[PDB]
């Protein structure tokens, strides 16, 4: 009767400078047993007289890392344990994003690896406003799992998320010794950022030496829908000039009217929900065009 | 005897100019008995002027009356008196007669919503009435009446409502003019306040050059907050620092919201001042005031032709040499294309090595031999050197 | 003499001039013809025959009683008066602010001169409001006309005091 | 028994075009008597049969003016009467004035004499304010006689008048046939007008070529008293100039400061009660002075 | 479509912009950090998963109930609010004059579209005044923060109606 | 959890710049139990800036405090937060810290009574305080307190009482400055309002000549109504229509009330403009503004000397006669003494009858014989003729 293992069935873990308490796996509780370090014959001692069912180490230093053997005083090999040293987990770093009104996604990286089997528990809840306690769960606003599809990708997925509610995501890094939960407040309406438009093209307009026509499409991750349009902001700049000029086109087209005649112009655009929800997208790839002559 | 006996009727009438007015003075029985008089003894006075006896009309033994026709005085003060004991006038009663005209239906009524301020409406008042006339701006939806707007004494032809403007909803507005002599309402108008907005002019105007070419200046400014409700249109005007009149960019080129503009076709090294105004793309409303002026200077560029170039020659003080005075004229500003930094002179003797001299002046004294020389002059600015003026100066025996 | 006594006679002459000008302007604008009366004003039963003879408490006592009646009446005009007399402001209000002020100053005068103070008399009940605007105009003539006599004798009475104190 | 006479004991009066009724003085009432016109024997008749105690004339015309004789039918001379013709009195014209604070005085002239013994009744009363009736006379505010000292001078005198009260003077012209009472409202404070100052003198002021000193005294009818001072208004004018200049001197002296050098100046002054009571006096006699040279 | 439906969505977008600007300026001036709550605001239980599916009375009914609660709360801030928030006028009053106006217009909208009117619900009792000026500031954040969500879904709801009528 | 838990003390303090301020944040028991935190977990922020951890001081397990020294920011916004579940800040309470200085005692306090308007007082405010400061004008007699005068937001250094001025009675007046950080009163002053009157300037100014002499002009005007309370004094200034500066009559000559004034020693035919101001004879108060300007012209007078006079002579076209051209110069304005109406020339031959010719020009052509003539010239205006210039023109054989 000892703590069931963490990973493999006969290995236990500990942190340096702390206390670690090893048990002999295959020995009846109450039988006295002896402990040795691999390759070194000195009999180790312990606060419990010196012969119990469980070895204790107040040392926990690097010299204590290796393979251990336990045997009963009769000589019978009662089992083997491996001591791997490490450190408690650091707090993970979490960011989220969302390119549609249904799902959003968050990612995380360890701030420290420790050398320990650092697996992750991920969950999130919908905060309410009554606030009598943390228990208002008839629809069960508790912890909901973020399934990891090929059990990596380092990202939670939310299907069927509430667009306007605010969520507190609970990412907990865990190792065999504790937790350091990261909590991140996220509202879909504040965090949202669409991808940039694709296929930006600029064309001359015959007859007008200082107008250019820019066209582009929605991003593919954003389905065109009458409820959430997007506003756009277009920028243009003549070659060698340092400062961008900004316009806010209606729709998927924009006639630029102050282009310098006969000069290449760079153009880039970004997108945001038309009701100023979330934040502006990253800038599009630069596109170049040249006004017609005459 | 005590307390004002009898009365004048009507109490305090107001009548229209050129109309008729009849006034009746009636004496109380107690006064009539005491003084032993009657209606025939009543005399009427106005503003210290005696009414001629021929104008009285005794309606009954208790009351006398007078009738004024084609009334032309604005404030007849009427008093009724008795001649009592004889050769003595005593005051019975009195009234003030005010006259004028009824208010005309207000016309050319117009309103304006200055961004950040509440709606203000203006209207044309008609003929002067000489009476205290109240003006109340009325506004109501088919299902709701809004708070009345009372014009100020100082500004009787304008009123400013006390409720904040609500765009995108049609509001029915009209003004009601009323005074003691009459009530009338102007015609009703219907409009969406969004089409009567007068935004403020753009501010934070800055003029910035571009070190590429010399015929482009970039304008930047901060649009007015009102851009959240309407799409702005602009008018950009420009002229040279010395020009007397303004030119204007084609409206079609500045027909939609923007926060910057690149002006092209500008003259080299000329200082320009800019000013802008904006309004809703559709033209419905009144134009805002002009923005603050902004100044800027174009980038450097080089002379477009070589300068005129000539010389004068005199004998030198050194035997065998000639003193040649090269002289030239400062390029015209439109040809100089900028601040003159310095000049470069070159001198090449036939089949010999070139000599060059940098000169910061319009004359240079050099000692030359008696051989033939080729002289050239270029002027240099930040961008480069002009083409050279070349002359053959023949030998002295030519 | 004394500076306090000099000052009160000077202010009465100032108020007298103000009252005469407003009374003449008012009759100029609203020419009432005939002698107008009100039951509440006092009869100014003084022949100026002999006025030195009278002693100090009586001269001051009579002025206080008369001026208090006139003050109520001036106040009465402002509160319940007809719109016809709005043209007499702000001139009527400055007189109110000045006559009330002088009456108060006289009570201070009485204390400094150690004169016997009269017993608190029972104030007269309120005057009914005028029955018409012109009744109010006639009332205005009585107060200003009646006042420019009380003040004339006030200048005179204070001057009698001045020859002694 | 006939109306007792007016003036002399046996003469009666009448107006033309009216009716006049003569009586025989010395005849017992009830005795028939005859009437004749002097020098003309025709027996006159009358509505009362033709023989009563009293002659009546509906005629009343100018031919009826003369001496009449009445006699009883026996021949006894019953007396003589003289018919003098006239007209009712006209309304007299009344003005008042006052040069002191005690007394004032009024005068009157007939607007018509009529040819009749036009004597005058004069009186005045003090108007009150209670106004229950014309009867509030415990101090007896009724009619008070204006005694005529040598029984002429055409003026009432008021001794011991109330300075501030208002008076209605009642002058009644009377002849044997009626009255035409003149009523004149008078307040001593409004009507008062002092006499002009006397002895106005102007003197040069050595050292100052454009100053003159004017001096004068009170009028003798005005006793100097601290209760009622007088204000003064001085006027000066250079010879040949048309417009007067006015100053308001304090006291009995005034230094003029804008006199034209070397020119005669006319000066006149008038007086009024210092509290603007009553009205300004008439102008003083003109006085001339000349500024010193230099 | 219809002009009346176009106009209401446009005004909500105008009011939404006004609410966002005042909410960002207010937190800029009074940096509250942390999620603030009030028991009286409604829970906006809508996932935007499927919103076309919902029928016409419910979309309009929910907006009316939420907006009426927000209107009372805006009015509550003006009357019993602490002096600390006087800096939010006149911007706060224009929003009051605009949100109240739009709520009223919606009732007119309901009549013209012949939608069933909800039964007169029992109004919620009065909110106690804030215990302090800073409690009032936290309350201001909740109303403007809570409003700029109701209005966002109002634009959305009206746009759903627009695709049909 | 619900409602703001705990509190900040003091509620809303105001402190003086460079002073010390200690702030205490205390957590309610319910919040402390729920989050499993205490004072050591409290973090303080101001205007979005994190207060350095080294500045906190835990006073008890329930409350944390910070102490600011030499406070230099005008509007510290203070907020108290808990780090709850860890790495999450939630708002507990908040307060606004305002700072400044107490008001200084107002100095150089002065009042003025413009005739027809109520008393107005002015005072010097001291250092800027950056806080809303109220100013109240206080006035009271030893036996009575007058209505307070509240300064206007726009004009915090001036107030205008609501009661009409009462001359000849001493009134005690002073201003009281008070704000959230302190109360102080200015020194008390005592004066009779009659000595602080600012009358209006004279109006209805008219300039009238006198057809006697040419060096006198009579000034007339209407004095201001304020003459009923104080005796007026005046200042009369005058200059020529072309002069650049004003001259002034000796104050002593205009030291008492008057409604007219005769100006002497004026230059002939010169146009003069006048302006006047007035005040109480004793000089106690402030001078009124200048009256309206008035213009006038002096009367006619005659030339003071004969003009310069000469001639030119040439042969005539008529045998036996000589053409003599007499010429003269227009008198200088100061010598002309007015508008030239015309000229008179006389010619007298030795022992013959005088001939006279009126000429309206500066030249005359006459045909004279060969004898000697005496020629004279006078100029005439409305007043008379000048003395003559006389010359002998000798015979041609002289
Ligand atoms: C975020 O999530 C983590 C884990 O998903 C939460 O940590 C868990 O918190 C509970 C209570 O605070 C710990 O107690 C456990 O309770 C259960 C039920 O009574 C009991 O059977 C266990 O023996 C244990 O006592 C639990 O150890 C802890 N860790 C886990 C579950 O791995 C954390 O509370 C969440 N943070 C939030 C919601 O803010
Ligand atoms: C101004 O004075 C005259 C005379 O002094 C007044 O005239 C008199 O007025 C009375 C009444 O109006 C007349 O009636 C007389 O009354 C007495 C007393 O009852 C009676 O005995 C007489 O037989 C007669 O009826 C009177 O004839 C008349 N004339 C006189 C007295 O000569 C006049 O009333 C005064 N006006 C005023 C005070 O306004
Ligand atoms: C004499 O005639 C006049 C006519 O004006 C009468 O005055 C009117 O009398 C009626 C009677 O009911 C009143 O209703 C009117 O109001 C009176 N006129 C005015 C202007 O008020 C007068 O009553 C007549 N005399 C008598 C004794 O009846
Ligand atoms: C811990 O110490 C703090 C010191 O600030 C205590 O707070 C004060 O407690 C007293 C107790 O009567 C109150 O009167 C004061 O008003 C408190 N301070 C403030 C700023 O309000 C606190 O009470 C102590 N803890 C306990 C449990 O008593
Ligand atoms: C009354 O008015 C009429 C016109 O309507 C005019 O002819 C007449 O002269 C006026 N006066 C009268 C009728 O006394
Ligand atoms: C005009 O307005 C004034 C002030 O509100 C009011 O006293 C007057 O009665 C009004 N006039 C009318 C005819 O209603
Ligand atoms: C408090 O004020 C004193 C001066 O009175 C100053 O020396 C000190 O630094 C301030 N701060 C403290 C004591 O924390
Ligand atoms: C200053 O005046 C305002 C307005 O009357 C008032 O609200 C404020 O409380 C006053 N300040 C003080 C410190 O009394």
């Amino acid at each position: 009767p000892c703590p069931q293992a963490w990973g493999p069935p006969g290995v236990q873990y500990g942190q340096p400078g702390r206390s670690v308490k090893l048990c002999c796996p295959g020995v009846t509780a109450g039988d006295p047993v002896s402990w040795f370090r691999d390759g070194e014959p000195k009999l180790l001692q312990g606060p419990d007289s010196g012969l119990g069912h469980e070895l204790v180490l107040a040392q926990a230093d690097s010299t204590d890392e290796g393979t251990y053997i336990c045997q009963t005083l009769d000589g019978a090999l009662g089992g083997t344990v491996t001591l791997q040293l490490g450190y408690p987990p650091a707090r993970p770093v979490v960011s989220c994003q969302a390119a549609d009104y249904e799902n959003f996604s968050c990612t995380w990286s360890p701030s420290q690896i420790s050398g320990l089997p650092t697996r992750y528990l991920t969950s999130y809840r919908k905060k309410t406003v009554l606030g009598a306690d943390s228990q208002r769960r008839s629809p069960s606003t508790g912890p909901w799992p973020c399934p990891q599809d090929p059990l990596g990708a380092a990202r939670c997925v939310v299907h069927g998320a509430e667009f306007w509610s605010q969520y507190r995501i609970n990412v907990t890094e865990v190792n065999p010794l504790g937790a350091s939960t990261r909590l991140l407040d996220v509202s879909l309406q504040s965090i949202l950022r669409p991808d940039p438009p694709q296929g930006l093209r600029v064309e001359s307009v015959p007859g007008y030496p200082r107008r250019l026509r820019a066209s582009w499409t929605y991003p593919a991750s954003w389905p065109s829908q009458p409820h959430f349009l997007l506003k756009f902001r277009l920028q243009y700049r003549p070659a060698q000039h340092p400062a961008w000029s900004t316009v806010e086109p209606a729709g998927l087209e924009e006639v630029i009217t102050d282009a310098v005649a006969g000069l290449p112009h760079a153009v880039r655009v970004s997108a945001r929900d038309f009701l100023d929800a979330g934040t502006w997208s990253t800038w599009s790839p630069e596109a170049w065009g040249t006004p017609s002559t005459g | 005897l005590l307390d004002p006996c009898g009365y004048i009727s009507p109490e305090s009438p107001v009548v229209q100019l050129h109309s008729n007015f009849t006034a009746v003075c009636v004496l109380k029985e107690k006064c009539m008995d005491y003084f032993h008089v009657n209606a025939n003894y009543i005399v009427w006075k106005t503003n210290h002027f005696t009414i001629p006896k021929e104008q009285y009309t005794i309606i009954n033994r208790t009351a006398s009356s007078v009738t004024f026709t084609d009334i032309a005085s604005l404030n007849i003060q009427l008093t009724c008196n008795i001649l009592t004991f004889g050769q003595l006038e005593q005051n019975v009663y009195g009234i003030t007669i005010i006259s004028g005209l009824p208010p005309e239906k207000p016309k050319n009524l117009s309103c304006i919503v200055n961004e950040g301020k509440k709606m203000r409406c203006e209207w044309d008042g008609g003929r002067e009435t000489h009476l205290e006339t109240n003006f109340t701006l009325k506004s109501e939806w088919a299902t709701h009446k809004f708070a009345d707007c009372k014009a100020k004494r100082d500004t009787p032809t304008s009123c400013t409502v006390d409720y904040s403007t609500v765009y995108f909803v049609n509001i029915e507005v009209w003004v009601e003019a009323e005074n003691a002599l009459g009530k009338v309402t102007s015609d009703h108008i219907n409009f969406d306040p969004v089409y009567k907005v007068k935004p403020n002019p753009p501010h934070n105007l800055s003029v910035i050059n571009s070190e590429e070419l010399s015929s482009i200046l970039k304008l930047t400014w901060t649009n007015p907050s009102i851009k959240s409700v309407i799409i702005l249109k602009y008018n950009i005007q420009y002229r040279t620092k010395d020009a007397s009149t303004w030119s204007q960019i084609p409206p079609e080129d500045t027909a939609s919201t923007r926060s910057s503009f690149t002006v092209q076709d500008l003259k080299p090294f000329t200082e320009y001042v800019f000013r802008i105004r904006c309004m809703k793309e559709d033209g419905k409303g009144y134009w805002s005031d002009w923005s603050e002026e902004a100044s800027g200077i174009t980038y450097e560029d080089r002379p477009s032709k070589a300068p005129s170039f000539w010389y004068k020659i005199d004998p030198s003080h050194t035997q065998g040499y000639r003193t040649v005075q090269l002289v030239w004229k400062t390029l015209p500003p439109f040809e100089a294309n900028g601040k003159i930094l310095d000049y470069e002179v070159t001198l090449t003797r036939w089949k010999s090595h070139l000599q060059n001299y940098t000169v910061n002046a319009t004359k240079l004294t050099v000692n030359l031999t008696n051989d033939r020389y080729l002289a050239t002059l270029t002027v240099r600015n930040l961008v480069g050197k002009s083409d050279a003026a070349v002359l053959t100066i023949p030998a002295c025996d030519f | 003499p004394r500076a306090e006594l000099d000052s009160t006679v000077l202010l009465t002459r100032s108020l007298l001039a103000d009252t005469r000008q407003l009374a003449a302007q008012l009759r100029d604008k609203f020419p009432a013809d005939g002698d107008h009366n009100l039951d509440s004003l006092p009869t100014l039963a003084m022949s100026a025959g002999a006025l030195g003879a009278l002693q100090l408490p009586g001269v001051l006592t009579r002025l206080r009683a008369d001026l208090l009646s006139y003050l109520r009446h001036v106040q009465w005009l402002r509160r319940a008066g007809g719109s016809s007399l709005k043209t007499l402001e702000p001139e009527l209000g400055t007189l109110q602010a000045r006559l009330d002020r002088l009456l108060r100053r006289l009570q201070l005068l009485m204390s400094r001169l150690a004169l016997p103070q009269p017993p608190p008399d029972p104030p007269a009940p309120p005057l009914a409001p005028p029955s018409s605007a012109w009744g109010g105009i006639r009332a205005a003539h009585a107060i200003l006309g009646g006042l420019h006599l009380t003040l004339d004798w006030a200048v005179r009475g204070l001057l009698l005091l001045k020859t002694r104190l």
